[PDB]
Protein backbone atom coordinates (compact mmCIF):
# COMPACT_ATOMS: atom_id res chain seq x y z
CA UNK A 1 0.00 0.00 0.00
CA UNK A 2 0.68 3.38 -0.19
CA UNK A 3 3.54 5.06 2.37
CA UNK A 4 5.07 8.85 2.72
CA UNK A 5 8.42 9.08 2.96
CA UNK A 6 9.96 11.86 4.82
CA UNK A 7 13.70 13.38 5.72
CA UNK A 8 13.67 13.41 9.60
CA UNK A 9 15.22 16.67 9.90
CA UNK A 10 15.39 20.35 8.50
CA UNK A 11 16.64 23.86 10.06
CA UNK A 12 16.56 27.24 8.87
CA UNK A 13 16.44 30.34 9.94
CA UNK A 14 14.06 33.37 11.56
CA UNK A 15 12.51 35.16 8.83
CA UNK A 16 13.42 32.83 6.31
CA UNK A 17 10.91 31.12 4.11
CA UNK A 18 11.26 27.18 4.33
CA UNK A 19 10.07 24.27 2.46
CA UNK A 20 9.53 20.81 3.92
CA UNK A 21 9.16 18.10 1.61
CA UNK A 22 6.65 14.64 1.37
CA UNK A 23 7.60 12.05 -1.35
CA UNK A 24 4.75 9.58 -2.29
CA UNK A 25 5.84 5.69 -3.21
CA UNK A 26 5.49 4.13 -6.42
CA UNK A 27 2.10 4.07 -8.15
CA UNK A 28 0.39 6.76 -6.03
CA UNK A 29 2.20 9.83 -7.19
CA UNK A 30 -1.48 11.10 -7.63
CA UNK A 31 -2.64 10.95 -3.88
CA UNK A 32 -3.75 14.03 -2.18
CA UNK A 33 -2.35 14.68 1.46
CA UNK A 34 -3.21 16.59 4.94
CA UNK A 35 -0.26 18.09 6.98
CA UNK A 36 0.12 17.94 10.64
CA UNK A 37 2.22 20.18 13.31
CA UNK A 38 3.26 18.76 16.51
CA UNK A 39 4.61 21.05 19.22
CA UNK A 40 6.84 19.79 21.90
CA UNK A 41 4.57 17.90 24.16
CA UNK A 42 1.54 18.73 22.61
CA UNK A 43 -0.94 16.28 20.69
CA UNK A 44 -0.76 17.70 16.63
CA UNK A 45 -2.41 20.29 14.89
CA UNK A 46 -4.23 20.04 11.65
CA UNK A 47 -2.75 22.25 9.34
CA UNK A 48 -4.21 21.56 5.46
CA UNK A 49 -5.07 19.37 2.90
CA UNK A 50 -3.21 19.81 -0.26
CA UNK A 51 -4.11 18.24 -3.83
CA UNK A 52 -1.41 16.21 -6.17
CA UNK A 53 -1.76 19.40 -8.40
CA UNK A 54 -0.51 21.57 -5.47
CA UNK A 55 -4.05 23.81 -4.79
CA UNK A 56 -3.94 23.46 -0.29
CA UNK A 57 -7.01 24.36 1.88
CA UNK A 58 -5.86 25.43 5.65
CA UNK A 59 -7.22 24.56 8.15
CA UNK A 60 -9.65 26.63 10.53
CA UNK A 61 -6.95 28.93 12.05
CA UNK A 62 -3.94 28.18 10.49
CA UNK A 63 -2.00 31.42 9.96
CA UNK A 64 -1.42 32.15 5.94
CA UNK A 65 2.12 32.07 6.16
CA UNK A 66 1.53 28.20 5.93
CA UNK A 67 0.99 27.07 2.37
CA UNK A 68 1.16 23.70 0.33
CA UNK A 69 2.49 23.14 -3.43
CA UNK A 70 3.18 19.46 -5.42
CA UNK A 71 5.65 18.20 -7.89
CA UNK A 72 5.19 14.65 -9.03
CA UNK A 73 5.68 12.24 -6.38
CA UNK A 74 6.62 15.26 -4.08
CA UNK A 75 4.11 17.28 -1.82
CA UNK A 76 5.23 20.69 -0.17
CA UNK A 77 5.05 22.34 3.09
CA UNK A 78 6.03 26.42 2.52
CA UNK A 79 6.42 28.25 5.80
CA UNK A 80 7.00 32.05 4.89
CA UNK A 81 8.42 33.70 7.44
CA UNK A 82 9.76 31.63 10.30
CA UNK A 83 8.50 32.06 13.85
CA UNK A 84 10.46 30.53 16.70
CA UNK A 85 6.44 28.91 17.34
CA UNK A 86 6.82 27.11 13.86
CA UNK A 87 9.50 25.00 15.60
CA UNK A 88 7.95 21.42 15.75
CA UNK A 89 7.51 17.92 13.76
CA UNK A 90 5.33 17.91 11.15
CA UNK A 91 3.79 14.87 9.96
CA UNK A 92 1.99 14.19 6.34
CA UNK A 93 -0.43 11.92 6.07
CA UNK A 94 -3.01 10.27 3.80
CA UNK A 95 -5.25 7.49 3.24
CA UNK A 96 -6.01 4.32 0.86
CA UNK A 97 -6.47 1.10 1.78
CA UNK A 98 -6.32 2.75 5.79
CA UNK A 99 -5.04 5.74 7.16
CA UNK A 100 -1.14 6.74 6.53
CA UNK A 101 1.39 9.18 8.32
CA UNK A 102 4.88 9.78 7.36
CA UNK A 103 7.62 9.19 9.53
CA UNK A 104 7.67 12.98 10.52
CA UNK A 105 10.28 15.85 10.14
CA UNK A 106 11.80 17.98 13.15
CA UNK A 107 12.15 21.40 12.15
CA UNK A 108 14.82 23.28 14.11
CA UNK A 109 14.38 26.89 13.99
CA UNK A 110 17.55 28.95 14.49
CA UNK A 111 18.71 32.31 15.22
CA UNK A 112 17.56 33.27 18.31
CA UNK A 113 19.99 35.33 20.63
CA UNK A 114 22.51 33.70 22.53
CA UNK A 115 21.96 33.76 26.36
CA UNK A 116 23.92 32.56 29.13
CA UNK A 117 22.19 30.31 31.82
CA UNK A 118 21.09 31.10 35.51
CA UNK A 119 22.00 28.81 37.99
CA UNK A 120 19.64 28.28 41.00
CA UNK A 121 21.49 26.19 43.99
CA UNK A 122 19.20 24.20 47.04
CA UNK A 123 20.89 23.02 49.72
CA UNK A 124 19.36 19.53 50.93
CA UNK A 125 15.48 20.13 53.24
CA UNK A 126 15.38 19.36 56.93
CA UNK A 127 12.86 17.06 56.03
CA UNK A 128 15.26 14.92 53.80
CA UNK A 129 18.01 14.91 55.87
CA UNK A 130 15.38 13.48 58.46
CA UNK A 131 14.61 10.75 56.34
CA UNK A 132 18.56 9.92 56.82
CA UNK A 133 18.95 11.18 52.91
CA UNK A 134 20.20 14.59 51.27
CA UNK A 135 19.79 15.69 47.70
CA UNK A 136 21.69 19.26 46.69
CA UNK A 137 19.40 20.48 43.71
CA UNK A 138 20.73 22.47 41.33
CA UNK A 139 18.46 24.31 37.98
CA UNK A 140 19.89 25.60 35.06
CA UNK A 141 17.51 27.84 33.16
CA UNK A 142 17.60 30.72 30.64
CA UNK A 143 20.25 29.28 28.11
CA UNK A 144 20.82 29.33 24.68
CA UNK A 145 22.42 27.09 23.24
CA UNK A 146 21.54 24.12 24.30
CA UNK A 147 24.38 22.47 25.53
CA UNK A 148 25.91 22.81 28.84
CA UNK A 149 28.68 20.83 31.13
CA UNK A 150 27.62 20.43 34.64
CA UNK A 151 30.52 19.56 37.22
CA UNK A 152 29.99 19.44 41.10
CA UNK A 153 32.77 19.83 43.84
CA UNK A 154 33.04 19.04 47.57
CA UNK A 155 35.36 22.03 48.76
CA UNK A 156 37.52 22.21 45.95
CA UNK A 157 37.68 18.65 45.23
CA UNK A 158 35.80 17.32 42.18
CA UNK A 159 32.53 15.07 42.74
CA UNK A 160 31.49 12.03 39.89
CA UNK A 161 29.87 10.00 42.17
CA UNK A 162 25.99 10.56 42.69
CA UNK A 163 25.09 12.98 40.25
CA UNK A 164 22.36 12.75 37.93
CA UNK A 165 21.69 15.40 35.16
CA UNK A 166 18.69 16.18 32.43
CA UNK A 167 19.38 16.69 28.85
CA UNK A 168 18.39 19.80 28.09
CA UNK A 169 15.29 21.01 26.48
CA UNK A 170 13.48 23.94 25.57
CA UNK A 171 11.04 25.70 27.75
CA UNK A 172 8.02 27.96 27.31
CA UNK A 173 9.74 30.60 26.88
CA UNK A 174 11.57 29.26 23.64
CA UNK A 175 14.90 28.90 26.18
CA UNK A 176 16.84 25.95 27.52
CA UNK A 177 16.24 24.49 30.94
CA UNK A 178 18.52 21.33 32.77
CA UNK A 179 18.77 20.16 35.89
CA UNK A 180 21.61 18.57 37.95
CA UNK A 181 21.24 16.35 41.11
CA UNK A 182 23.77 15.28 44.00
CA UNK A 183 22.82 12.73 46.22
CA UNK A 184 25.14 12.53 49.41
CA UNK A 185 24.67 11.24 52.86
CA UNK A 186 23.60 13.28 55.53
CA UNK A 187 27.14 12.66 56.84
CA UNK A 188 28.77 14.15 53.70
CA UNK A 189 27.10 17.02 53.73
CA UNK A 190 27.54 18.04 57.36
CA UNK A 191 31.28 16.91 56.38
CA UNK A 192 32.48 19.25 54.45
CA UNK A 193 32.80 23.50 54.29
CA UNK A 194 30.61 24.00 51.28
CA UNK A 195 29.38 22.07 48.33
CA UNK A 196 29.18 23.73 44.37
CA UNK A 197 27.58 23.64 41.18
CA UNK A 198 29.32 24.85 38.01
CA UNK A 199 27.86 25.27 34.81
CA UNK A 200 29.74 25.63 31.50
CA UNK A 201 28.20 26.98 28.36
CA UNK A 202 29.93 28.12 25.36
CA UNK A 203 33.22 28.11 27.26
CA UNK A 204 32.15 30.41 30.17
CA UNK A 205 31.21 29.21 33.57
CA UNK A 206 28.98 29.78 36.13
CA UNK A 207 29.14 29.08 39.83
CA UNK A 208 26.91 29.18 42.97
CA UNK A 209 28.00 27.33 46.09
CA UNK A 210 25.96 26.17 49.75
CA UNK A 211 27.29 25.65 53.00
CA UNK A 212 25.82 23.22 55.91
CA UNK A 213 26.74 26.51 57.97
CA UNK A 214 24.21 28.22 56.20
CA UNK A 215 21.51 26.75 57.24
CA UNK A 216 19.85 26.01 60.51
CA UNK B 1 -14.87 23.97 18.98
CA UNK B 2 -14.30 20.34 18.79
CA UNK B 3 -12.42 19.19 21.84
CA UNK B 4 -10.98 15.31 22.07
CA UNK B 5 -9.55 14.24 25.64
CA UNK B 6 -7.81 11.19 26.41
CA UNK B 7 -8.27 8.85 29.79
CA UNK B 8 -6.67 5.71 30.26
CA UNK B 9 -4.11 3.94 33.23
CA UNK B 10 -0.70 5.38 33.24
CA UNK B 11 1.72 1.90 33.61
CA UNK B 12 0.05 -1.40 33.00
CA UNK B 13 1.98 -5.27 32.77
CA UNK B 14 2.82 -6.89 29.73
CA UNK B 15 0.17 -9.41 29.11
CA UNK B 16 -2.43 -6.94 30.26
CA UNK B 17 -5.12 -5.74 27.59
CA UNK B 18 -4.89 -2.14 27.75
CA UNK B 19 -8.71 0.22 28.01
CA UNK B 20 -8.73 3.91 27.00
CA UNK B 21 -11.20 6.39 26.54
CA UNK B 22 -12.20 9.68 24.82
CA UNK B 23 -14.43 11.86 25.72
CA UNK B 24 -15.38 14.29 22.83
CA UNK B 25 -16.98 17.75 23.54
CA UNK B 26 -18.31 20.86 21.08
CA UNK B 27 -19.36 17.71 18.92
CA UNK B 28 -21.44 14.24 18.51
CA UNK B 29 -19.99 10.55 18.53
CA UNK B 30 -23.58 10.04 16.84
CA UNK B 31 -23.96 12.81 14.00
CA UNK B 32 -21.85 13.67 10.80
CA UNK B 33 -19.40 12.43 8.09
CA UNK B 34 -16.84 11.72 10.51
CA UNK B 35 -14.68 8.76 11.90
CA UNK B 36 -13.42 8.55 15.60
CA UNK B 37 -10.12 7.46 15.50
CA UNK B 38 -6.67 6.35 17.56
CA UNK B 39 -3.27 7.18 16.72
CA UNK B 40 0.36 6.53 18.92
CA UNK B 41 3.63 7.61 19.44
CA UNK B 42 6.19 5.64 20.64
CA UNK B 43 8.37 8.17 22.45
CA UNK B 44 10.92 9.61 20.29
CA UNK B 45 9.13 8.37 17.39
CA UNK B 46 6.51 8.85 14.76
CA UNK B 47 2.75 8.72 14.54
CA UNK B 48 1.35 5.30 13.79
CA UNK B 49 -2.42 4.71 12.84
CA UNK B 50 -4.19 2.23 14.82
CA UNK B 51 -8.25 1.93 14.34
CA UNK B 52 -11.36 3.77 13.68
CA UNK B 53 -14.86 3.16 13.83
CA UNK B 54 -18.48 4.72 13.58
CA UNK B 55 -21.50 4.72 15.62
CA UNK B 56 -22.81 2.71 12.78
CA UNK B 57 -20.39 -0.20 13.49
CA UNK B 58 -18.45 0.54 10.50
CA UNK B 59 -14.39 0.17 11.55
CA UNK B 60 -11.19 0.06 9.71
CA UNK B 61 -7.53 -1.41 11.37
CA UNK B 62 -4.05 -1.01 11.18
CA UNK B 63 -3.38 -4.69 9.11
CA UNK B 64 -0.33 -5.09 11.85
CA UNK B 65 -2.66 -4.19 15.34
CA UNK B 66 -6.40 -5.94 13.73
CA UNK B 67 -6.47 -9.06 15.76
CA UNK B 68 -5.12 -7.58 19.16
CA UNK B 69 -7.64 -4.27 19.15
CA UNK B 70 -11.32 -3.79 19.82
CA UNK B 71 -13.05 -0.18 19.45
CA UNK B 72 -16.05 0.58 20.34
CA UNK B 73 -18.56 3.79 20.79
CA UNK B 74 -20.50 4.90 23.47
CA UNK B 75 -23.64 7.56 21.85
CA UNK B 76 -25.03 8.31 25.46
CA UNK B 77 -21.85 9.58 26.66
CA UNK B 78 -20.34 10.79 23.89
CA UNK B 79 -17.18 9.21 24.31
CA UNK B 80 -14.92 5.95 22.21
CA UNK B 81 -13.17 3.41 23.37
CA UNK B 82 -10.14 1.42 22.45
CA UNK B 83 -9.01 -1.89 23.50
CA UNK B 84 -5.32 -3.81 22.95
CA UNK B 85 -5.21 -6.95 24.21
CA UNK B 86 -1.90 -8.69 25.03
CA UNK B 87 0.81 -5.83 25.54
CA UNK B 88 4.38 -5.64 25.20
CA UNK B 89 6.66 -2.87 25.97
CA UNK B 90 6.43 -2.27 22.30
CA UNK B 91 3.19 -1.13 22.61
CA UNK B 92 4.56 1.71 25.32
CA UNK B 93 3.62 5.25 23.79
CA UNK B 94 1.63 8.35 24.43
CA UNK B 95 -2.10 7.41 23.01
CA UNK B 96 -4.31 9.91 21.17
CA UNK B 97 -7.83 9.76 20.02
CA UNK B 98 -8.80 12.21 16.89
CA UNK B 99 -11.69 12.62 14.43
CA UNK B 100 -11.39 11.52 11.37
CA UNK B 101 -13.00 14.04 9.05
CA UNK B 102 -14.45 13.21 5.37
CA UNK B 103 -14.50 16.03 3.40
CA UNK B 104 -17.35 16.29 0.83
CA UNK B 105 -15.93 19.08 -1.39
CA UNK B 106 -12.58 17.08 -1.78
CA UNK B 107 -13.46 13.75 -1.33
CA UNK B 108 -10.36 13.81 1.11
CA UNK B 109 -9.95 12.00 4.40
CA UNK B 110 -7.70 14.04 7.64
CA UNK B 111 -7.61 14.07 11.11
CA UNK B 112 -9.08 17.63 11.61
CA UNK B 113 -9.07 17.83 15.62
CA UNK B 114 -6.60 15.87 18.03
CA UNK B 115 -6.68 14.99 22.04
CA UNK B 116 -4.13 15.97 24.00
CA UNK B 117 -2.47 12.38 24.33
CA UNK B 118 -2.15 9.75 27.56
CA UNK B 119 1.48 8.46 28.19
CA UNK B 120 0.73 4.36 28.60
CA UNK B 121 3.97 3.23 29.95
CA UNK B 122 4.11 -0.91 29.53
CA UNK B 123 6.31 -2.40 31.90
CA UNK B 124 6.36 -5.27 34.87
CA UNK B 125 8.06 -2.50 37.36
CA UNK B 126 6.10 -1.44 40.10
CA UNK B 127 4.75 2.27 40.19
CA UNK B 128 6.66 4.37 43.32
CA UNK B 129 5.01 7.32 44.28
CA UNK B 130 7.45 10.50 44.79
CA UNK B 131 8.81 12.19 48.22
CA UNK B 132 7.83 15.56 48.24
CA UNK B 133 10.47 18.01 50.29
CA UNK B 134 10.22 21.86 50.36
CA UNK B 135 12.90 23.22 48.69
CA UNK B 136 14.01 25.91 50.49
CA UNK B 137 16.45 29.00 49.15
CA UNK B 138 20.17 29.87 50.83
CA UNK B 139 19.92 33.49 52.38
CA UNK B 140 23.36 34.45 49.96
CA UNK B 141 20.44 33.35 47.45
CA UNK B 142 17.43 35.65 48.34
CA UNK B 143 19.76 38.73 49.21
CA UNK B 144 18.86 40.30 45.98
CA UNK B 145 15.32 40.72 46.06
CA UNK B 146 13.32 37.83 44.96
CA UNK B 147 14.42 34.42 45.81
CA UNK B 148 13.00 30.83 44.56
CA UNK B 149 11.10 28.74 46.58
CA UNK B 150 10.33 25.04 45.81
CA UNK B 151 9.49 21.56 46.09
CA UNK B 152 11.24 18.56 45.48
CA UNK B 153 9.44 15.57 43.88
CA UNK B 154 11.93 12.66 44.72
CA UNK B 155 12.01 8.72 43.70
CA UNK B 156 8.57 7.98 41.40
CA UNK B 157 8.32 5.71 38.40
CA UNK B 158 6.57 6.09 35.81
CA UNK B 159 6.26 9.57 34.11
CA UNK B 160 4.40 11.80 34.64
CA UNK B 161 3.69 13.64 37.49
CA UNK B 162 1.79 16.89 37.19
CA UNK B 163 3.14 20.05 39.78
CA UNK B 164 0.31 23.33 40.61
CA UNK B 165 0.88 25.32 43.35
CA UNK B 166 -1.63 26.93 45.45
CA UNK B 167 -4.12 24.87 43.73
CA UNK B 168 -3.36 26.41 40.43
CA UNK B 169 -4.29 30.20 41.84
CA UNK B 170 -0.30 30.83 41.32
CA UNK B 171 1.09 30.63 38.22
CA UNK B 172 3.29 34.15 37.53
CA UNK B 173 6.61 32.91 38.43
CA UNK B 174 6.44 29.02 38.67
CA UNK B 175 8.52 26.68 36.77
CA UNK B 176 9.04 23.42 37.01
CA UNK B 177 11.71 21.43 35.33
CA UNK B 178 11.62 18.48 33.40
CA UNK B 179 12.44 15.32 35.47
CA UNK B 180 15.26 13.54 35.33
CA UNK B 181 15.86 9.78 35.07
CA UNK B 182 18.01 8.26 37.35
CA UNK B 183 20.58 5.17 37.06
CA UNK B 184 18.22 3.55 39.50
CA UNK B 185 15.39 3.82 37.07
CA UNK B 186 13.11 6.58 39.28
CA UNK B 187 12.62 10.21 38.63
CA UNK B 188 13.09 12.91 40.25
CA UNK B 189 11.78 16.28 39.11
CA UNK B 190 11.94 19.89 40.54
CA UNK B 191 9.07 23.21 40.70
CA UNK B 192 9.94 26.54 41.70
CA UNK B 193 8.40 29.53 42.13
CA UNK B 194 9.72 33.06 42.69
CA UNK B 195 8.91 35.34 45.48
CA UNK B 196 9.91 38.52 47.14
CA UNK B 197 12.57 38.03 49.18
CA UNK B 198 10.11 40.68 51.36
CA UNK B 199 7.83 39.70 54.13
CA UNK B 200 6.67 36.85 52.68
CA UNK B 201 5.70 35.89 56.33
CA UNK B 202 2.26 37.20 54.65
CA UNK B 203 2.06 34.53 51.84
CA UNK B 204 0.83 30.69 51.65
CA UNK B 205 2.48 28.40 49.32
CA UNK B 206 1.64 25.13 48.95
CA UNK B 207 2.91 22.69 46.11
CA UNK B 208 0.23 20.13 44.74
CA UNK B 209 1.75 17.20 43.50
CA UNK B 210 -0.16 14.26 41.91
CA UNK B 211 1.35 11.31 40.61
CA UNK B 212 -1.51 9.38 39.25
CA UNK B 213 -0.51 5.67 39.06
CA UNK B 214 0.61 5.13 42.42
CA UNK B 215 -2.18 7.26 43.99
CA UNK B 216 -0.05 9.79 45.44
CA UNK B 217 -1.66 13.03 46.10
CA UNK B 218 0.03 15.39 47.99
CA UNK B 219 -0.19 19.31 48.86
CA UNK B 220 2.93 20.25 50.28
CA UNK B 221 3.22 23.40 52.38
CA UNK B 222 6.31 25.70 51.75
CA UNK B 223 7.55 27.69 54.22
CA UNK B 224 8.25 31.06 53.08
CA UNK B 225 11.73 31.15 54.89
CA UNK B 226 15.45 30.41 53.96
CA UNK B 227 17.37 27.24 54.51
CA UNK B 228 18.18 29.04 57.76
CA UNK B 229 14.88 28.74 59.97
CA UNK B 230 15.81 30.05 63.09
CA UNK B 231 17.49 33.74 61.33
CA UNK B 232 14.04 35.65 63.05
CA UNK B 233 15.52 34.61 66.49
CA UNK B 234 19.19 34.95 66.66
CA UNK B 235 19.06 38.33 63.91
CA UNK B 236 22.17 36.23 63.08
CA UNK B 237 23.23 37.26 59.07
CA UNK B 238 24.24 33.75 57.54
O1 LIG C 1 1.95 3.33 10.41
S1 LIG C 1 0.82 4.06 9.74
O2 LIG C 1 1.21 4.72 8.44
O3 LIG C 1 0.30 5.25 10.51
C1 LIG C 1 -0.58 2.89 9.53
C2 LIG C 1 -0.44 1.92 8.35
O4 LIG C 1 -1.44 0.93 8.46
C3 LIG C 1 0.94 1.27 8.33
Amino acid sequence: QVELTQSPSASASLGTSVKLTCTLSSGHSTYAIAWHQQRPGKGPRYLMNLSSGGRHTRGDGIPDRFSGSSSGADRYLIISSLQSEDEADYYCQTWDAGMVFGGGTKLTVLGQSKAAPSVTLFPPSSEELQANKATLVCLISDFYPGAVTVAWKADSSPVKAGVETTTPSKQSNNKYAASSYLSLTPEQWKSHRSYSCQVTHEGSTVEKTVAPTECS
Amino acid sequence: QVQLQESGPGLVKPSETLSLTCTVSGGSVNTGSYYWSWIRQPPGKGLEWIAYSSVSGTSNYNPSLKSRVTLTVDTSKNQFSLSVRSVTAADTAVYFCARLNYDILTGYYFFDFWGQGTLVIVSSASTKGPSVFPLAPSSKSASGGTAALGCLVKDYFPEPVTVSWNSGALTSGVHTFPAVLQSSGLYSLSSVVTVPSSSSGTQTYICNVNHKPSNTKVDKRVEPKSCDKTHHHHHHHH
